[PDB]
């Protein structure tokens, strides 16, 4: 679940 | 001093090796080792194989050590006036 | 508080008795108080020589704590007199027992088998370790959670209760070292179920342990049983040398 | 003519939701 | 910076039935829990607490020493991510403790924990206990300098 | 002056009876003016040192009283609890496991020995000091 | 195509 | 005012008087003695640790004593006080090691001085003895200490330190035995025997106790000895390289080999070889201890001066029971009526461990002489000798070579062997000469002749019995000739058979074996 970004980031919304 | 006796009689120091000189040199420290009577210590220190094998530094150890175990030590009983 | 003596009075007079025999009669006396009726247990304490009367009146005047607090204070003192006396440890043991000091319970019952044998040299006399005693350590070990030690405990037991050593196994909450008791347990039956729960619940090395066990060749089932108590005896040895260590 | 079953069942255990098994050794 | 993916796998590394591998996850756990602090790890963590108290009713002696020799600093870096996961931390300490002394009972030895209990290469036992109790300062150390 | 004759008692009795007597008294004024434990501090300890159930909790809650007024007596307080974790009648161990996460709390600079001692007692010792231990960590953060 | 441990 | 508010500075005034001024040390002196005399809690257990604690000569050591003077014409208690006090601010943080050193030793000295004097004691009697005897239990952890200085002063405080009315708690016995033989084993590592004879004076005057301590130290003691540990002082015992040399010079092909078999290649190979002088003498401490722990005192100065004492039989009968433990706890064999050669063919592999064993670890050899010096230890040891008979029996079987010599330690050991059942009694002196012999004995006239003395010991079976107390002398004699077997017989006639067809080069042996 998203490799990329990060547990500590915002999530998309839509 | 029998034993002292047969071992003067065993050991020749000049038909004698280095290592068997340690022998009996090592023999004797752990008879002193061995020994409680602190004449016994004096009287097998003061033999002239002792002194002829074992270097002084080394006796003058083994005699610290045997009088390491030795108590006496005087003490004041009554208590100090200062008046 | 009527009577010739005070209850601090006679605790100065015992304390300041020293004579062996009238030591252990009067704590034998106390310690009879105590066990008539102090609460709903009937966990009863051994005793030597038990004569005095049953029947007891001022049931409800009596203090049954003052006389347990005073018989541990006797205990205390003739254990300070000397420990070696196995009939004193096995009573302060079971006011341990009944005071639920599992630990100090078996600390002491050890030393009593200490006291009575040498350093378990020689076999424990079963006038000492008696059925009851050896229960008692039983159930103080199963709450004090070693249940192999409990199960060894069951061997030791004269009739072997594979019910409760079974029952002890059965638990996976162990404390006590499983895989090294293995050695020291001698009996078929018990290794046996050992050899059949390991399996059941997958536990290969252990199980491959328990069997080795097994075809250990000092123990068969079929001896002579000269060596079969020779061997139980150098078991018992060893074991009791080794909660000897643990403990105290 | 069915031979044993080894498995790999869920161990329980107390002091990854409540459905965990160690695998053994086959 | 994209390894906390781990957190999804390390279940199946623990469940993996080799001792070294299982070994490697407690580690990679105990270093991902002081990295990053969330409650996925925290669920990992108390799932590798309790499959390291089935080890310990389930491993013979010198399979425990090989596996619990190497895990315990683990356990500190688990006390020092999550003061909830504290209990059942020190619980399995006193545990595993007490089992390895019992150990130490049963077969003979020389420098005697038991004795040395009011303050090189040796016996795996004596190794254990000491590794034990060495884990013990160190979370109590970590918890008073660590406000 | 006249909290004297008390530790007089104290210092000469040897008796259950009148030490507890004499104790349920310094109870009766360590809750009126707490401030006077610091007189009976040695007296205390060795009654600390005491096996006697009533002794040993009323010395705990007055040891806790005496260290709520002051903090400061804690490194005086500490050698003798010290050997009561050290000692082997398995009772003045519990009582003090019982009684030690206020200590340690109280203490804040040898909570450390203080409980790496509690662990090598549940350690060789047969008692889980687990509960007490980790009650003590939690309230230290 | 293989994901895991095989026979697990 | 003055005085309580000295109360919190006790210390620091005890701090001068041991700094000794000219008289300053002796006002001071007299101050701590009325300030303790005034306060309630009296502050005697106080004063007395820190200066006991700080102190380092006779003359603060003599301060000590007459401040007790002092303060025991006052008051009572002070060394029970002082010495809980003290000993728990050991055991806790405080108490560095050198102070710590310092009050022991000093006490140490106190008790060495208390079990001397004739006059100074007697006027100042304080009885450090018994206040140390019942602060014996916590003196153990500082025998384990880790701190040299404090583990030498508590050895030599418990080695001089008496015992109470009763002995000992049993718990508190196997403590200190368990302290005092790790104690024993580090210092032989570290400093030798003049390091050990403390602890050697420790454990035999725990020893000599009661029965059950004796069985206690020497099963502990000579358990230790047989730890896989302490045991060598006695007798002796990468994918980065990989690819930068890899792929088998071919590149586009396969590697050469088809994998490993393990490892591989086990590294070490490492021989043992530290010393044997000296460890001939750490044997001879050893051997002293246990000489002196299995020596009963008696008294009696048997002869002028020449008679040795006799060892005790229950000791010695300890020490064969838990060797036996240690190195066979097989004991199906331990009938002491020995099964036949057959028997051994059927259980011969206990022997090949038995024996394995005694080639590691040849401590045995002397403390199977301390048996054979021992009455029944031989009868007790049966199986041992049993084992290693079977062993030597199948070796000598083994042998091709026609010289004995070629197996340097198969004949030392057979000597050995032999020369301990004839010391041990069990044998007449003519078998005890099979040991001279088998120097120059041929291997299968040995493995015969051996094979002899199994069937003599078949039919003189060893037993506790036969072994006739003598009111004279405790030794237990068995007497010869009166077993109806008596001499070897067919047992000597055979070796008569074996010397004549090799009288070749034992004529002189042949001369000592004579006519028994």
């Amino acid at each position: 679940t998203s490799p990329s970004y990060s547990p500590t980031s915002p999530s998309y919304s839509p | 001093d029998f034993l002292l006796e047969v071992c003067s009689r065993s050991v020749n120091l000049e038909k004698a090796s280095e290592s068997l000189k340690g022998n009996m040199a090592a023999f004797l420290k752990n008879v002193c080792l061995g020994l409680e009577d602190l004449q016994y210590v004096f009287m097998i220190s003061s033999h002239e194989l002792f002194i002829t094998l074992l270097k002084d530094e080394e006796r003058k150890l083994l005699v610290d050590q045997m009088r390491k175990r030795s108590p006496r030590v005087n003490l004041c009983i009554k208590p100090v006036t200062s008046f | 508080t009527l009577g010739i003596m005070y209850r601090s009075e006679l605790l100065s007079f015992i304390k300041k008795l020293r004579e062996p025999l009238v030591l252990t009669i009067i704590l034998s006396l106390f310690v009879k108080l105590h066990n008539v009726r102090e609460d709903i247990v009937n966990d009863i304490t051994a005793e030597h020589i038990s004569i005095w009367p049953s029947s007891i009146p001022n049931l409800q005047s009596v203090d049954f704590e003052a006389v347990a607090i005073t018989v541990k204070e006797l205990v205390r003192y003739t254990l300070s007199i000397n420990p070696n006396n196995h009939s004193w440890l096995i009573i302060q043991a079971d006011i341990y027992f009944a005071t639920n000091q599992y630990s100090a319970a078996l600390h002491y019952y050890l030393q009593a088998g200490a006291v009575c044998s040498d350093f378990f040299n020689k076999a424990v006399p079963p006038d000492v370790y008696t059925d009851q005693v050896i229960k008692r350590m039983i159930k103080c070990c199963s709450l004090l959670n070693c249940h192999t030690q409990v199960a060894i405990l069951c061997q030791f037991l004269r009739e072997i209760d594979y019910k409760t050593a079974f029952k002890s196994l059965q638990e996976q909450n162990s404390h006590d070292a499983m895989d090294s008791y293995y050695d020291y347990i001698w009996d078929v039956t018990i290794l046996e179920y050992l050899t059949y729960l390991h399996h059941k619940r997958g536990e290969t090395d252990k199980r491959q342990i328990a069997i080795k066990a097994i075809g250990q060749t000092e123990l068969n089932a079929s001896n002579p049983e000269e060596v079969l108590q020779l061997a139980a005896q150098r078991r018992k040895k060893k074991f009791l040398q080794a909660m000897a260590k643990l403990y105290f | 003519g069915k031979k044993v079953v080894q498995e790999t069942g869920i161990k329980v255990r107390s002091r990854e939701y409540t459905g965990f098994q160690v695998a053994l050794l086959n | 910076p994209s390894m906390h993916i781990c957190l999804d796998f390390i279940p199946e590394l623990i469940a993996q039935p080799e001792l070294e591998k299982q070994i490697f996850a407690i580690q990679l756990l105990s270093h991902l829990c002081i990295q990053y602090a969330l409650p996925k790890s925290l669920s990992v963590a108390r799932l590798a607490v309790n499959v390291m108290g089935t080890l310990l009713t389930v491993l013979t002696q010198a399979k425990r020493y090989a596996f619990f020799m190497p895990t315990l600093p683990s356990l500190v870096s688990f006390c020092r991510a999550f003061p909830p996961l504290y209990e059942d931390i020190m619980s399995l300490l006193i545990q595993i403790g007490q089992v390895c002394a019992s150990d130490v009972a049963t077969q003979t030895r020389d420098i005697d924990p038991i004795i040395t209990r009011l303050q090189g290469s040796m016996d795996p036992d004596v190794q254990l206990c000491h590794c034990i109790e060495r884990t013990v300062i160190e979370i109590i150390n970590m918890s008073v300098s660590g406000i | 002056a006249e909290m004297a004759p008390y530790m007089k008692r104290l210092s000469r009795g040897q008796t259950v009876e009148d030490l507890l007597e004499v104790l349920s008294d310094i109870d009766e004024m360590s809750r009126r003016r707490p401030e006077i434990l610091s007189f009976f501090s040695t007296n205390l300890q060795r009654l600390m040192s005491s096996a006697e159930e009533c002794c040993r909790n009323l010395a705990f809650s007055l040891a806790l009283r005496s260290m709520q007024n002051s903090p400061s007596i804690a490194a005086a307080f500490l050698p003798t609890f010290m050997y009561c974790l050290g000692s082997q009648d398995f009772e003045v161990v519990q009582t003090a496991l019982r009684n030690l996460p206020e200590y340690a709390l109280l203490c804040q600079e040898h909570a450390a020995v203080l409980l790496h001692r509690a662990f090598l007692v549940g350690m060789y010792g047969q008692m889980d000091p687990s509960a007490q231990i980790s009650e003590a960590l939690r309230i230290l953060h | 195509t293989s994901p895991s441990y095989s026979p697990t | 005012p003055f005085l309580d508010a000295l109360k919190n500075h006790v210390g620091e005034l005890c701090g001068e008087t041991l700094r000794l001024e000219r008289k300053r040390f002796l006002w001071q002196h007299q101050l701590l003695g009325l300030l303790s005399v005034y306060t309630r809690p009296s502050c005697g257990p106080e004063a007395l640790g820190h200066l006991l604690s700080r102190a380092r000569s006779p003359e603060e050591l003599s301060l000590a004593t007459q401040l007790y003077a002092g303060l025991v014409v006052s008051l009572s208690g002070l060394l029970p006080l002082a010495f809980r006090s003290c000993l728990a601010r050991v055991h806790a943080g405080t108490l560095q090691p050198p102070f710590t050193a310092r009050f022991l030793r000093n006490l140490a000295l106190l008790v060495g001085w208390e079990q001397q004097g004739g006059e100074g004691p007697a006027a100042l009697g304080a009885h450090f003895g018994e206040s140390a005897s019942a602060h014996l239990s916590d003196l153990a952890p500082l025998l384990l200490h880790p701190e040299e200085e404090v583990a030498e002063a508590a050895a030599s405080l418990l080695a001089i330190c008496p015992f109470p009315s009763e002995a000992l708690s049993p718990s508190q016995l196997l403590g200190l035995v368990r302290a005092g033989v790790h104690r024993f084993f580090a210092s032989l590592r570290l400093h030798g025997p003049p390091g050990v004879a403390s602890a050697c004076q420790l454990l035999t005057r725990l020893s000599q106790t009661s029965p059950a301590g004796l069985k206690a130290v020497l099963q502990l003691l000579v358990e230790g000895a047989l730890h896989r540990g302490n045991t060598e002082l006695f007798g002796g015992q990468t994918n980065r390289r990989h690819t930068a040399a890899v792929p088998g010079p071919g590149g586009i092909w396969s590697v050469f080999h088809a994998g490993v078999i393990g490892r591989g290649l086990k590294p070490p190979k490492f021989v043992q070889s530290r010393n044997q002088q000296e460890v001939i003498y750490n044997t001879q401490s050893l051997l002293s201890l246990l000489v002196h722990c299995c020596s009963a005192p008696g008294g009696t100065e048997c002869g002028e001066c020449w008679g040795a004492p006799i060892l005790s039989p229950e000791a010695a009968k300890a020490v064969a029971v838990t060797l036996v433990e240690s190195v066979c706890p097989d004991a199906a064999g331990a009938e002491l009526a020995w099964p036949p050669e057959e028997h051994a063919r059927a259980t011969v592999e206990r022997d090949l461990r038995i024996g394995r064993r005694f080639r590691e670890q040849p401590l045995l050899f002397e403390l199977l002489k301390l048996v054979a010096a021992a009455p029944p230890a031989l009868c007790y040891c049966s199986v041992l000798l049993r084992g290693l008979l079977a062993a030597l029996l199948g070796h000598w079987e083994a042998s091709r070579h026609p010289d004995t010599t070629h197996s340097p330690w198969h004949l030392e050991a057979s000597c050995t062997l032999v020369a301990v059942m004839a010391e041990g009694s069990l044998l007449p002196p003519a078998l005890g000469n099979m040991h001279e012999v088998f120097s120059q004995l041929a291997p299968f006239e040995v493995r015969l002749l051996l094979l002899s003395v199994w069937g003599f010991l078949r039919e003189h079976g060893p037993l506790p019995q036969k072994f006739i107390f003598q009111s004279e002398r405790g030794r237990f004699i068995r007497d010869f000739s009166r077993e109806g077997g008596g001499e070897g017989g067919p047992h000597l006639a055979v070796l008569h058979s074996v010397l004549h067809r090799n009288i070749d080069r034992l004529g002189l042996f042949s001369g000592r074996f004579q006519a028994p």
